DNA sequence: AAAATATCAT
DNA sequence: ATGATATTTT
């Protein structure tokens, strides 16, 4: 429960949110409320039919912000079913988010780069795009105009030379609006985060449904060498109040312990007295209350069966 | 963490939880919808059994004192089990000791020495032949009781002193060593030696002594807390 | 012990002996071998002889004659010779030997350097106290009517299974198993020793008792409450060390021979618990009355006797009869066991 | 990882691949049960 | 499990 | 010189 496992829910509520519509906000936030999801509880959770979590599940699937996991499932009274399990591997989410926002920054900045360069050229007819070298080499014998290979026709100026302010424009908005992206990266990457499993996610479960068919266990079969891609990561006190009674108890019990020891290492008989001619071997409660009474006088004057184990 | 967890009573999934800071500690576990409620008090249960970490399936059952009441859990991951149930043996073991302990269940001055009442009938009381030269000297005789101390100063001034002298101060956290279950052993001369030299554990004990709960649980408490430690 | 009390590794060590025959390739270290392996002549394994080929190959600096007490033996004395060291140690603790061929030892590894005395070293706490006693068991009529028309041979069998000693060996047993001591019973004649085990339920060791089997009674019984008493042999008799050991008997022992006796006494004078104060160890020799048996035992605690322990006779053991449960009580048990015994030759 | 690591970032998470995933005769005949094997101490 | 060589005592 | 017991090897 470190504020590290908050930071990292912030930052994917943050990038879903952002970066993607209303239902993958619903879908993402259910598996991040409850750690793990049957795909059948998903469902009933958000009311949304098989056709419409299809996309979402794929698409969030496929940026790596979720995992899945099928197990084989024996209910008791029913056919065995393949369940499908829905979690978030923590370590990948945020790789794949860190990538991604770099390609994103670093594919902006390269739009810059190039807008700064020569226009070009390009032929209106089969509209083939020419650079600026290579159209060099095709103006006409009169020095007048670029002539196109494929059509002999004159060429036109390319556009987006004034596009120079609104591609920093545009680099400006998302680093601006990207900040809570960046400053949550930074504070992940101060800390250390586990790898999460579906084991490690069962712990911080919360059942979504009272009766749910889906059983939120993990019971790998017994001596199962099979290893599947990506499905693999790196007292009491007893106190005992002593008074008088047991003080005296316990000296007894010591002085005993004592005796016991003394008679333990003594000499036998035989040993200590020559055995030669022995045969060979082969009232006061009255005179209280009187008392009692007597002094009250004077301060009256002065004034289902299964295996188990004990625990 | 400890306190609550996922678990699933009578075939119906809930969080199961954990109060300790209400005495006596109770287990609650609610249901997903909340519809359904169940709380259990920890000092009627008496007994835990748990199934084997061998086995597969995971179930605690508590049996208590009585056709005995018994209440079954059964959680999804074993490691919070293993939180729950160890939080679980703690407060019955606690509880359980609890039970077995109920069921063992100047003032020297001569003019002040003969004016003070009580302790002539202390000595008195205490000593015999004492007690029967006043009953004769004094009942019958009719001798002042006044007169009688008198001529006995120093007999009353060894008696008072016999009960009004305490032992110097000294480190008596450090001599309780525990000696998995440990026995640790106190008296009451003990008692008194902590609450004078450490106020703090005092405060802590006049509040709890009938109220939170009885005299024996809060030592155990007091044992296992980090403030003993510190 | 060698590896408890020095600095050496592993890797300059290498014992040569049946169990394993592994040989240490260091430019130099430890080599611990037995006097059977290097002094056999004749019958050696090749897998033997390649290391004792290595044994013989480099020049030694130092060689330990571990109970050299035995060297002066028939072929033993080829070990000095085949090995070639320039300083060679004797240790040994009882330097006896019946014939005269004791004297030999000095021009076969060198003179007598150093002796230490018995009693000294115990009042200084280094080996534990012993009250030895010599226990008289007379023999019953009908048992001693057959020992005398035996012949010889055949005569040692009769007193060693003397049902007088029988009851004997038992009280002394229980009475010192009451007291949580530690008890080994010597016996060298095997049937004896064994037909004692199984009526008492107690483990015995000899050498039909393979290696593993014996390396874990011996560590049993150092470190099991239950397992308090244990039978030996002539195996045990010498070069043994096990500190728990307290009290010892002998119902049976070999032919008047100082050397046994000492080593057996001994078994029990390296008690760990022998500085704890008022703490006597004991030694007990079960002996039959009117037999051979007297004879061979004065005669076989005379080295003892030199080093000044004391023997003490029992005539009488005292609680004796109040014992619930007697061996060979009943006159017919008695006549069974004669029987049983005489059927033996 | 590796591409993450080229670049400068540090990585979250690491590669899948680098994962590990980890006698003779016995003559003391009447009493060879009753004895506990105490091979150490 | 059976052979063969030593050792320790008569 | 013989008989026990022990040990090593095949
Ligand atoms: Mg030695
Ligand atoms: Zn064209």
């Amino acid at each position: 429960d470190r504020p590290i496992d908050d930071i990292v829910k912030n930052l994917l509520k943050f990038v879903v949110r952002g970066f993607y519509g209303g239902s993958f906000v619903l879908v993402l936030d259910a598996i991040l409320f409850h750690s793990v999801l049957a795909e059948d509880d998903l469902k009933q959770l958000l009311s949304i039919n098989k056709t419409e979590l299809g996309p979402l599940i794929a698409r969030l699937r496929s940026d790596r912000l979720i995992s899945i996991h099928k197990q084989r499932e024996y209910p008791p009274n029913s056919k065995s079913v393949e369940r499908v399990y829905y979690y978030v591997k923590y370590p990948h989410a945020i790789d794949a988010i860190k990538w991604k926002v770099h390609q994103v920054v670093q594919r902006l900045k390269d739009d810059l780069d190039k807008n700064s360069e020569p226009n070009g050229y390009m032929c209106p007819i089969c509209l083939t795009k020419y650079t600026q070298l290579e159209a060099v080499q095709l103006l006409n014998f009169d020095r007048t105009e670029f002539l196109c290979s494929l059509c002999d026709e004159p060429l036109v100026e390319d556009d987006s030379g004034k596009k120079n302010k609104e591609k920093q424009d545009k680099l400006n908005r998302l680093m601006d609006q990207i900040q809570p992206i960046i400053d949550s990266l930074k504070k992940i990457d101060d800390s250390r985060i586990e790898e999460n499993t579906f084991e490690i996610a069962l712990a911080r479960l919360i059942p979504p449904q009272n009766q749910s068919h889906a059983a939120y266990t993990y019971n790998p079969k017994k001596g199962s060498t099979m290893f599947r891609p990506g499905d693999s990561a790196p007292a009491t006190l007893h106190i005992n109040i002593t008074t008088a009674s047991d003080e005296v108890a316990q000296r007894e019990l010591q002085e005993r312990q004592a005796e016991e020891k003394r008679k333990q290492n003594a000499v036998p008989e035989w040993h200590k007295q020559s055995t030669i001619g022995k045969t060979a071997l082969g009232e006061e409660r009255e005179n209280e209350k009187t008392l009692n009474d007597y002094y009250a006088a004077l301060a009256k004057k002065q004034a289902l069966e299964d295996e188990f184990e004990d625990v | 963490m400890s306190h609550s967890g996922a678990a699933i009573f009578e075939k119906v999934s809930g969080i199961i939880a954990i109060n300790e800071d209400v005495s006596p500690a109770e287990l609650t576990w609610r249901s997903t919808d909340g519809d359904k409620v169940h709380t259990v008090v920890l000092s009627t249960i008496d007994k835990l059994q748990a199934t084997p970490a061998s086995s597969e399936k995971m179930m605690l059952r508590l049996i208590g004192k009585v056709k005995p009441q018994r209440h079954m859990f059964s959680f999804n991951n074993r490691t919070v089990m293993d939180n729950i149930k160890m939080t679980l043996q703690q407060i019955i073991s606690r509880y359980k000791d609890a039970d077995i302990y109920e069921e063992k269940r100047d003032s020297l001055s001569k003019e002040k020495l003969l004016t003070n009442l009580k302790l002539q009938q202390s000595l008195l009381k205490g000593n015999k032949v004492l007690m029967k030269v006043f009953q004769e000297t004094v009942i019958n005789a009719g001798l002042p009781p006044s007169e009688f101390w008198s001529t006995r100063i120093p007999l009353l001034r060894a008696f008072a002193l016999s009960t009004s002298q305490k032992v110097g101060p000294y480190n008596v956290l450090s001599t309780i060593k525990p000696v998995n279950k440990v026995n640790v052993n106190l008296s009451r001369e003990k008692i008194l030696n902590i609450f004078e030299n450490y106020p703090i554990v005092k405060k802590a004990y006049t509040d709890n002594v009938p109220k939170n709960f009885k005299e024996p649980e809060f030592w155990a408490r007091f044992f296992s807390s980090k403030l003993f430690r510190k | 012990q060698f590896l408890q009390w020095c600095t050496l590794q592993p890797e300059n060590c290498a014992v040569f002996t049946s169990d394993n025959k592994e040989m240490f390739q260091t430019e130099s270290g430890l080599v611990v071998s037995t006097y059977s392996m290097v002094a056999n002549t004749r019958n050696r394994s090749h897998d033997s002889q390649k290391v004792m080929d290595f044994l013989t190959g480099r020049e030694w600096g130092f060689i330990i004659l571990d109970e050299v007490h035995v060297v002066p033996a028939a072929m033993f004395r080829r070990v000095v010779s085949t090995i070639a060291a320039h300083a060679k140690l004797g240790l040994t603790a009882t330097l006896v030997r019946e014939d005269d061929k004791i004297g030999d030892l000095n021009f076969l590894i060198g003179p007598k350097l150093y002796e230490a005395n018995w009693m000294e070293l115990s009042q200084k706490g280094h080996i534990a106290n012993v009250q030895c006693a010599e226990v008289w068991c007379p023999m019953t009529a009908e048992f001693y009517q057959e020992y005398l028309r035996e012949t010889a041979r055949k005569r040692m069998l009769l007193y060693i299974m003397n049902p007088t000693k029988f009851q004997a060996c038992q009280f002394l047993i229980q009475y010192h198993e009451r007291r949580g001591d530690k008890i080994i019973v010597f016996s060298d004649n095997v049937y004896a020793l064994q037909e004692y085990a199984l009526k008492m339920g107690k483990p015995f060791i000899y050498g039909s008792t393979p290696q593993q089997e014996r390396m874990n009674i011996l560590q049993n019984f150092q470190y099991n409450d239950q397992i308090n008493t244990i039978f030996l042999s002539k195996v045990g008799d010498t070069s043994i060390d096990l500190p728990e050991a307290t009290c010892l008997i002998q119902i049976s022992s070999h032919y008047g021979s100082r050397r046994q006796e000492a080593q057996r006494l001994g078994r029990i004078l390296r008690a760990k618990r022998r500085n704890d104060e008022g703490f006597n160890a004991f030694f007990y020799s079960l002996v039959s009355k009117d037999t051979q048996e007297m004879y061979y035992s004065t005669k076989r605690q005379a080295f003892l006797v030199d080093q000044g322990y004391a023997f003490k006779v029992i005539t009488h053991l005292h609680g004796m009869e109040n014992i619930p449960n007697l061996a060979y009580a009943s006159p017919r048990e008695r006549r069974e066991l004669l029987q049983e015994v005489l059927l033996k030759n | 990882p590796r591409k993450l690591q080229d670049l400068g970032l540090k990585p979250a998470s690491v590669d899948p691949a680098t994962i590990k995933r980890q006698k003779g005769k016995i003559t003391n005949t009447h009493m060879t049960g009753i004895l506990k094997d105490y091979s150490h101490r």
